[PDB]
């Protein structure tokens, strides 16, 4: 029922749950309480594919196989500046280091 | 709904639910203010922490099968550092 | 102190190696933990509970040395085996199960050795 | 005779052991002296009906590095009697680790015990890896436990 999300934007990350019966609006109910931005001014994204309003979780492909707590799914999120929405834009995570030796 | 906000090494910024980043000892004794600077903890352990986090409050006194917590070899060691720096 | 028969010998070795090597339709040889019993110092509480404790090795012992002086001497000693192995585990145990079968098996080799 | 043990009940008890977890499972039973004895191992997914007795103690662990695992929510686990026949069961399953615990696990699996101080981390990291998980440790802090309440 529950799906586990990170809701990415350049250096931005949120962590986030909601149930696989919710829609994509009401993710980005949750996204405005955090961000201050009307859902309007938002696009969300499945593997830069553009999710609708209307869509259940589920619906989009989120489920409690693919969304778990230890390993969420990653939706995509670009907010619109001066009525143009900005390229999806997702800053990757640091690289560690190369594996020590001891540990080969 | 009460949320913080976690800063890594590098400038990523975690935006987590209050009551789950109270699962690190360190992070309840910092908020006792809504936002944490980590100056030695990068984004790729930082984002592993806050995961780890998500599966506590989920899987501690749950019904469900617990699944195990993953980890690679590559980040054992920095996340090891943090979870003994952040007490969770 | 004078031996049996080596036919009465021969007999009571040929009944309780029938025992012995027996196994379920699982492949299994049910005996395997009735060969040897346990030390006082492993299980005390088996020694605390049987009187007259006796394996597969005392009774071939048993065999050799003409201590069984008939057939029916041989007999009490595998009932006394698997009976104390049923008072220890108590029904509902496999080893209980197992001294069951173990109890027929004798049973069968004798009326077919002496036939 | 220690607080945690078995009790010489001599009252049949039908359990389903069952392991719901990612490991190789060691069932351990406290025998009448509070001494641990493993038993055979229970591969991941599978369950066995076994045959134990009223008032006797298990524990469960990783086979192969003893970590500590839950049954039916908790550490110990005891069979009281059937009733009416129904067998009594037990729910094999993970903890919810500490994240260091967890992370101690990982580099233990990989690392060995002689190359734990050739690894680059802070110093007070090196006992934590050389501090195994261990039954008679986890005894005593169950038995003060015990005793406690
Ligand atoms: C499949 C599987 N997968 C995962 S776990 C598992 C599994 C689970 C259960 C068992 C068998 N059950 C038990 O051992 C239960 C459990 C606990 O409550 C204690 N206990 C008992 O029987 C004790 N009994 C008692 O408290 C009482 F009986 C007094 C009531 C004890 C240990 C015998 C004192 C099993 O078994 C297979 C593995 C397994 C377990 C234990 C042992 C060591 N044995 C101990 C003694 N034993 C015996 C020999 C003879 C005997 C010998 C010669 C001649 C005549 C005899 O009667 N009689 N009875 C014995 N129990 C031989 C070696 C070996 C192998 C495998």
């Amino acid at each position: 029922m529950d799906v586990f999300l990170m809701i990415r934007r350049h250096k931005t990350t949120i962590f986030t749950d909601a149930k696989e019966s919710s829609t994509v609006f009401e993710l980005k109910r949750i996204v405005e309480g955090i961000l201050k931005r009307p859902p309007d001014e938002q696009r969300l994204y499945k593997d830069d594919q553009l999710l609708d309003d209307g869509k259940t979780l589920g619906e989009c492909g989120f489920t409690s196989q693919t969304a778990r707590p230890q390993a969420p799914a990653t939706v995509g999120l670009a907010f619109r500046a001066d009525d143009t929405f900005e390229a999806l834009c997702i800053e990757p995570f640091s690289s560690p280091p190369e594996l020590p030796d001891v540990m080969k | 709904m009460m949320y913080v906000k976690l800063i890594s090494s590098d400038g990523h910024e975690f935006i987590v639910k209050r009551e789950h980043a109270l699962t690190s000892g360190t992070i309840k004794a910092m908020l006792s203010t809504n936002e944490v600077n980590f100056r030695e903890i990068p984004s790729h352990v930082l984002s592993k922490v806050c995961m780890y986090f998500t599966y506590k409050v989920r899987y501690t006194n749950s019904s469900t099968e617990i699944p195990e917590f993953p980890i690679a070899p590559e980040i054992a060691l920095e996340l090891l550092m943090a979870a003994n720096f952040l007490d969770c | 102190l004078s031996p049996n028969p080596p036919k009465l010998t021969k007999q009571m070795n040929a009944i309780i190696d029938t025992v012995i090597n027996y196994k379920d339709s699982s492949g299994r040889q049910l005996s395997e933990v009735f060969i040897q019993l346990p030390s006082r110092k492993e299980l005390p509480e088996y020694y605390e509970l049987i009187r007259k404790p006796v394996d597969f090795k005392k009774i071939k012992e048993r065999i050799r040395n003409h201590k069984y002086r008939s057939l029916g001497d041989l007999e009490k000693d595998v009932m006394l085996l698997c009976h104390n192995a049923q008072t220890f585990n108590l029904e509902g145990s496999q080893i209980y199960e197992d001294s069951i079968v173990l109890q027929s098996v004798f049973k069968s080799a004798r009326q077919k050795i002496a036939k | 005779r220690p607080v945690l043990r078995s009790v010489n009940s001599r009252e049949p008890s039908q359990v389903i052991f069952c392991n719901r977890s990612p490991r190789v499972v060691l069932p351990v039973w406290l025998n009448f002296d509070g001494e641990p004895q493993p038993y055979p191992t229970l591969p991941p997914g599978t369950g066995r009906r076994i045959h134990s007795y009223r008032g006797h103690l298990w524990l469960f662990r990783d086979a192969g590095t003893h970590d500590g695992l839950l049954v039916n929510q908790t550490e110990l686990f005891v069979p009281s009697l059937n009733v009416d026949g129904q067998p009594i069961f037990a729910n094999i399953t993970l903890p919810v680790y500490t994240l260091k615990e967890r992370c101690l696990q990982v580099v233990r699996s990989l690392v060995k015990p002689e190359n734990y101080r050739r690894l680059d981390i802070v110093r007070s990291l090196y006992e934590d890896l050389e501090d195994h998980p261990n039954v008679q440790k986890d005894l005593e802090r169950l038995t003060q436990e015990r005793i406690a309440h």
